[PDB]
């Protein structure tokens, strides 16, 4: 049982990390390139300007 | 992930308090890539006291 | 801050520490060495014996020596084993006496 | 007189003040390569069962796996790629993809 709780217990650290080291713009970026890497060489040189 | 089943036959048993016919190697670690590439945790098994 | 007082009388260099009933002695290595059941530590030693009487004027060593060997003779001995000769003296590492 | 005493004191001191030392070591983690399991409890009977008893002397002949060792070497490449095109500060939204493949014999013997 003393095992199986500190188990537990470095999950709950583990997803506080995750969403300090994490932030909102991540999405939005990760959503705007998704969309310019579709569509080539156009897509790159929209897509950098956007960024 | 699931794999197959054994024996209870299939593995060498450590029967007495003292032997010393087992035949180990130096084993080297094959460190996967996610490790370096995304700050990944390593497996290590059961928790020792330690 | 504490009380004063003279410093007190002088002692027996070295007091028994265990009377093992049974304990074997080897030669390996240019060395003796001693095991028991008693105790889970081996003694080991150079194969000269030791001057005691050099050194144990007051026989404060000795006598007591000489009185529990023959206790643990007599309880346990007398009717099955005999004695070779007369006691030994060695100086084992960690500074240790063994009368045997 | 004190000088048996003293003398006793330095014998006692010089015995226990010799050198002595042991090695350190390095141990690296096990890969799985080597495994055993141990024994178990038994129920054990509450009164005698069994017929016929003896005593004997007894030797015990295993199966001889006969092992053979010896070494090895091998060789590997890993990859990375990553869309970098975005520019540093902001790549690592993108990802990164990896893998790892086999070096092939000429290579091997050529090069390596």
């Amino acid at each position: 049982e003393v095992q199986r709780r500190v188990q537990l217990h470095d999950l709950r650290f583990a997803d506080i990390d995750t969403v300090i080291h994490a932030d909102a713009n991540a999405a939005m970026f990760a959503g705007l390139g998704a969309f310019f890497e579709g569509m080539g060489d156009l897509g790159r040189a929209v897509g950098k300007v956007v960024m | 992930a699931y794999s197959h089943q054994l024996s209870r036959a299939d593995i060498t048993t450590v029967s007495t308090f003292i032997d010393l016919n087992i035949t180990m190697l130096e084993d080297h670690e094959f460190v996967p890539l996610e490790v370096y590439t995304r700050h990944e945790i390593k497996d290590s098994g059961l928790l020792d006291y330690t | 801050a504490w009380d004063w007082v003279p410093k007190r009388p002088s002692v027996c260099t070295m007091t028994k520490w265990q009377e093992v009933d049974e304990m074997l002695r080897s030669e390996y290595g240019g060395s003796f060495r001693f095991s028991s059941d008693a105790i889970c530590t081996t003694f080991t030693t150079n194969l000269t014996e030791y001057p005691l009487s050099r050194v144990d004027l007051g026989d404060c060593i000795g006598k007591d020596a000489r009185d529990a060997m023959d206790r643990i003779f007599a309880r346990r001995y007398n009717a099955t084993h005999i004695k070779v000769g007369q006691p030994q003296y060695y100086l084992a590492n960690g500074g240790f006496l063994i009368a045997y | 007189v004190a000088a048996g005493h003293a003398t006793l004191r330095e014998h006692l001191r010089d015995i226990k003040a010799e050198n002595t030392d042991a090695n350190f070591y390095v141990c690296p983690p096990p890969t799985g390569a080597t495994v055993v399991q141990f024994e178990q409890p038994r129920r054990c009977p509450t009164r005698p069962e069994g017929q016929n008893y003896t005593e004997g002397i007894a030797v015990v002949f295993k199966e001889n796996i006969a092992p053979y060792k010896f070494k090895a070497t091998m060789y590997y490449k890993d990859v990375t790629v990553s869309q970098v095109w975005f520019g540093h500060r902001y790549s690592q939204f993108m990802g990164i993809f990896e893998d790892r493949a086999p070096v092939p014999f000429e290579e091997v013997i050529d090069k390596i």
